[PDB]
């Protein structure tokens, strides 16, 4: 694919490009440099990643959905500067000037990084032999795009980001071109293992890198399918020699680099910290306990003990109070003593954990998970109780009840029977502790699960509670408990106690963590006023406010530049218009196209268009939340291949002979087609002031550092976008 | 009332 | 063309064979379809839905669901056939079709008829890609003896139509492409155009999930118009610009004109105000008449005099000066109160008079509103109406309905005397009571009962053979509905009707609204039925659908497919990739492992129903509303046939004559008839066969749902996240 092309010398001298290069990276630095010290307060997912800068500083555990690399990235800046991690980013309007988070430090670190985008795109394009105006234009309109620029100068993960995947389009063009010179060069190799190191930054920074590997993917597919052809000269151990180092260089190596950053991970943060609420019991005890308090209180036999639930936070709850005989719907209660769920503390929560009658276990002696228990209430001294009687609302789920001592300790005593289910499999023998172990409250005889819900309350006779039923679903995650308080504890337990440090093996570690991830990336499905869907994107519809100041009437506000955005979508549609009009042409016996066009053509301008349908098309397909981020790696690929596109439409484009198809072995083709320079230039001129206008019309909301007028605001307002001091 | 399995055996929405 | 050579051979054996295989084929069909079609007597399943709109095209009221109007057309037009006038309304699953008998056999029959001549079209296609007479055989056995395909197409559903519609769409594509193989432009051509047109069209107004039938069609149809693009092809860009033009018309634009056809009839059917008025307009609603119980209805008032009626007995509420007696015939006490019964026929002690509660301000001409508090005083005796903790004569468990003096009802007993006219809807609460057209329960307050009659058994001598009226404890039962009948007291003023005046609508501002209504509504509608399934599970057949269980007979209707023959269907369609992926790679390698006629049967038919496969399956991972496995039903069919296909081409002679020679070169010789090991091949189709016909009828009894299982008989066909009913 594009060999003779790509094969041919620079179309221009390398001062040329030296100056371009030059020119396009000082107005990058300017654009994403400006001002970088304002806002002096915490703006949007600085909240996040800021602080995780500071967990890491302090080796405090978290677990968010992200890989560990871009947030080490930017805790690594806070460490050269010598920050603590004593600032929280909290909040957005949280100023810096009250706790000195070295914000300045962070800022510029992806300025830096999103100016060195630039230089990558231009080069890129140079290795793909087009002219230096082409390269300068393609890394303008990333240089000074809006929404590239505002996202850039904050503490976020899409500086880390983009350079990578700009990084893995380069490091590809630059192994490719090697390969089509002579293959199993040093040079393959190092470009080979260049491309499989940026793609291992890709993922280790966000999912959404999964694209970047399909891109690359495919394009290393298609080059596979050319080798195996018996027209290419190799033999089956030179190919297979081929698919080895490929499969090791852009698979196995990324993926023990991606490794890495994870052991990285476990390694630094070792204490006990926000993220233990994601992990098992098992992982939990690989963790030091904080220098500072820990309320994960063994609970021990003979314990008087609170159950909270995590999704409605309400405990587990009895009183006098009974079923009534009959539901409103006909079903008969047992007409038992209610437990209820209840959002306040009062003596009605208070469960005392007891053996199974029989047992040895005396008081003192720690609660193991899975272990079969009985649960006290001690304002009425009954033992909790499920039974085949169906639940209030929930017809397929249990009544839970208590039954008095006489009769719990006589034939009911199996329907007695319960246990602290661990969530994990991995998890069970391991010691109950308050507040850190979640488990499910398992009844034993009639395997149910004790859950409750707060969208339906009960009625009158049930006081407005939330209803405890035993759900048959037992795996579901909302039948999810934790002890709140050992209400009982000795003066002795109250004062801190040390921990012996158990090992965990890396990979066991890391499936948990990596599955946690996954379960908890899925579940982000919430409404979010400034979620976008796929569609909007490539016109900038809408945008996200990331900052306002009210008593200066400042913001900033997360939008594309949209006459950049456009005149991508015009390009994608021209492209798809000549690629139509080529095959049907051609179809008919029509070759309008020169050979060197149309190796431009399904060369570089495919590989871009494929490469922003990797990046564009797999967002349909995806239930969770989207937002306009989401498409800066689609858009930075559209920059590529619109500067690429409109120097083809403005070359010489015609075949020698209407006639002849140019592609056939031996036929006379023009080798090099004449760019119409003058045309060419002013057009992208043109293109360029309206760009350049946009982004100084639009610069207030970059940078948040004008007070725009009501009518001023509202002069921006158009489509979706909706400004903070429009009245 | 006894609990039972499944479920009553339901049919598909209708729109409100 | 693509599979030119192959489709353009004669049949590989007599008509005979094939006639014989087809008529056993169908008659096995029809014995599956058709056993016991009368049971349960009882609306199963979506009957509650699609009967339920049959009904109402009948009655000519105004109903919206997000299906097009075709199929329920057809099943409405059974109902008009039996001379059924709609009465009948399938609320509830497990309501007797015993109770109100409304043409449920015949509309189960016709289903039944549709589900069995789906088999031969099935057949018929095959035939038709010049397949063996076994092969066409087989690959409609799969669909004749397939566990869901059986369920659906003998039930009162949508699914029989739309899947006949399926397999005619198939069938005249393939005769449709024949003829233009053969000779173009033909009459025969023509016919085939249309037909298949025709067929696209009842699947789209069937369910929109026809989408997918016009997207196999439509590459079908796109690959073909490129084949005739091409140079090579001779064909003059006009020629080619009449193919072109003739498919739009033939495969876009006539269907579209029938699609809004029906349409048109739904709208001039359906010309009442009904239950689809809440989805549409006020300006949509002006072009709907009036219900002809709406034209009726008089908004009831306090001190209107009133007879109440039975929704289901069609009894009024009645009362005379007997009294029960002092001990039923069970020796219960009753309270020797005034009898309060129910009576078919209209009289003087019919008549009821709705009176406020005892220090209420509401005077003369005040609406009555629903779950207010009212009192009812019988004209004839002089007395109000009592519920009291007595038991009835029939059910110890239901009060003893009676009636008191006027002073002992504004004294002690006051409390006892006060009813509601509770809504059937908690939504309806506080509206205005009208005659003849809002259903209510006759609630009594103290108590918690709802008043209820019934006509299975009669009141003894003393009760002078009249209806029981009693107040039972289960108020939600349906069974517990009344309506105000006729206001006796009616002043003259309120008498006249003024009759709306329709107002017209352009045909296109109608459907343009209803269409927009139909998307709207079938984008939102979010819950979780215990049932839903997600496209993955489906070739599977991994969970199933309850469709109807009777708890006293522990008997139950259970959705699912053949397992052993989806999982056929699966294994084939892997072992057809991994073919094609082998003979990709073998030539591109200079091996030419296959024959021409070998792959001309692979990129010909199985390639066409396999794509046709990927359009009915793939676009389901891209949508979000509640899914549930009767779409791998349709695709289903398609891939019945492609693996009867696939499987035959294996067991053929598929080598090529000479491995290092492309036998799709022009001039290259190749075996024409490749020998078919029909003998292996014959006995691997009863094997499979057998398999598929012995798991048929070990689900037979959840197919049918007539046979009651023991516990351990249920548990034992618990075979994935299949949960049935009475395992325990
Ligand atoms: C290869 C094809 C990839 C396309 C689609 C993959 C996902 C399929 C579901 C959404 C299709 C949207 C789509 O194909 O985009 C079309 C693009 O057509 C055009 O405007 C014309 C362009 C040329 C036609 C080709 C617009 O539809 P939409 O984005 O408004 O659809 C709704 C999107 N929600 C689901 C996010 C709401
Ligand atoms: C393949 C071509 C067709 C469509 C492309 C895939 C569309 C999105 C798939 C689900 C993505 C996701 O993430 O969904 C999964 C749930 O689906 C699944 O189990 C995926 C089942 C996939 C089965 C095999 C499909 C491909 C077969 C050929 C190989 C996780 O999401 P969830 O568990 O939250 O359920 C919401
Ligand atoms: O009755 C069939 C109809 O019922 C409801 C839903 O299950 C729909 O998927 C389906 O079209």
């Amino acid at each position: 694919v594009a060999e003779h092309w790509l094969l041919q010398p620079l179309p221009e001298p390398e001062s040329r490009y030296s100056f371009w290069v030059t020119i396009v990276t000082l107005l990058a630095f300017a654009a994403r440099f400006y001002k970088i010290w304002y806002p002096k307060e915490v703006v949007f997912d600085e909240v996040h990643f800021g602080k995780f800068a500071s967990y890491y500083l302090e080796r405090s555990y978290f677990f968010d959905v992200h890989p560990p690399f871009a947030k080490m990235m930017i805790a690594f800046i806070g460490w050269l500067c010598g920050y603590d991690g004593s600032f929280k980013f909290d909040e957005i309007g949280y100023s810096y000037e009250t706790h000195p988070a070295p914000y300045i430090a962070y800022r510029s670190f992806n300025a830096i990084l999103g100016t060195l985008t630039v230089p990558i795109m231009f080069n890129t394009l140079k290795e793909l032999n087009f002219r230096a105006i082409t390269c300068a234009f393609a890394s303008l309109l990333v240089a000074i795009d809006t929404a590239h620029v505002t996202e850039t100068r904050l503490i976020l993960l899409d500086a880390i980001l983009i350079i990578s995947i700009a990084a893995t389009m380069y490091c590809y063009v630059r192994f490719y071109k090697c390969q089509l010179r002579q293959p199993f060069t040093w040079s393959w190799y190092i470009w080979l293992h260049a491309t499989g190191l940026s793609l291992s930054f890709v993922i280790s920074t966000k999912y959404v890198g999964v694209m970047t590997y399909s891109a690359i993917g495919f394009a290393a597919v298609v080059n596979l399918w050319q080798l195996l052809d018996i027209k290419a000269g190799l033999s089956l151990r030179q190919f297979m020699r081929h698919f080895s180092k490929r499969l090791n260089g852009l698979v196995l190596i990324p993926f023990v680099i991606y490794l890495f950053w994870f052991w990285v991970h476990f390694t630094v943060l070792n204490t006990s910290g926000p993220g233990d609420a994601f992990m098992s019991a098992e992982f939990q005890e690989t963790l030091k306990d904080s220098p500072l308090s820990v309320d994960s209180k063994t609970v021990n036999y003979f314990d008087i003990i609170t159950i909270k639930h995590q999704d409605t936070d309400a405990f587990l709850h009895s009183h006098l109070a009974r079923y009534p005989q009959r539901y409103e719907d006909g079903r008969i209660s047992s007409a038992g003593q209610q437990v209820t769920g209840y959002t306040h503390p009062d003596f009605n929560n208070q469960w005392e954990v007891l053996p199974p009658h029989g047992s040895d276990v005396g008081k003192g002696q720690a609660v193991l998970l899975n272990q079969h228990i009985r649960l006290r209430h001690v304002a009425t001294d009954t033992y909790l109780l499920a039974h085949d009687v169906a639940s209030p609302f929930y017809p397929t789920n249990e009544e839970i009840t208590t039954v008095t001592l006489e009769e719990g300790d006589g034939e009911l005593y199996p329907e007695t029977l319960f246990a602290f289910q661990p969530l994990k499999k991995s998890d069970e023998g391991h010691v109950l502790k308050s507040k850190t172990v979640s488990f499910r409250l398992f009844h034993v005889d009639t395997s149910v699960a004790l859950w409750t819900h707060n969208d339906e309350l009960l009625p009158d006779w049930g006081f407005q509670q939330q209803e405890i039923n035993g759900n048959k679903k037992v795996i579901d995650p909302s039948n999810n408990w934790v002890v709140d308080e050992i209400v009982n504890l000795d003066e002795v337990r109250k004062v801190y106690i040390p921990k012996v440090v158990k090992p965990l093996p890396f990979l066991k570690k890391w499936i948990e963590t990596q599955k946690s991830m996954f379960e908890h990336n899925n579940k982000l499905s919430s409404e979010h006023p400034f979620a976008s869907e796929p569609y909007s994107w490539p016109g900038s519809l809408s945008g996200v406010s990331f900052w306002t100041n009210g008593d200066e009437k400042k913001q900033i506000y997360f939008i594309g530049n949209i006459i950049g955005w456009w005149f991508q979508v015009i390009s994608l549609a021209v492209f798809v218009g000549i690629i139509v009009a080529d095959l049907i042409t051609r179809h008919r016996g029509y070759y309008a196209l020169n050979k060197m066009t149309r190796e431009k053509l399904y060369g570089p301008l495919m590989f871009f268009f494929v490469s922003w349908c990797c990046h564009y098309f797999p967002f349909f397909l995806m239930a969770r939340q989207k937002f306009l981020h989401h498409y800066l790696p689609a858009h930075l690929i559209a920059c590529l291949f619109s500067g690429a596109l409109w120097e083809v439409i403005f070359s010489d484009c015609k075949s020698l002979d209407l006639e002849k198809d140019e592609d056939i072995s031996g036929a006379s083709y023009e080798r090099n087609p004449k760019v119409y320079v003058k045309p060419y230039t002013v057009f992208l001129v043109c293109v360029s002031c309206a760009v350049a206008w946009f982004f100084v019309y639009f610069s207030p909301l970059v940078y948040g550092d004008v007070s725009l007028s009501p009518s001023e605001v509202v002069s921006r307002e158009w489509f979706d976008i909706e400004l903070n001091f429009s009245k | 009332t006894s609990t039972n399995a499944t479920s009553s055996s339901c049919a598909t929405p209708s729109l409100k």
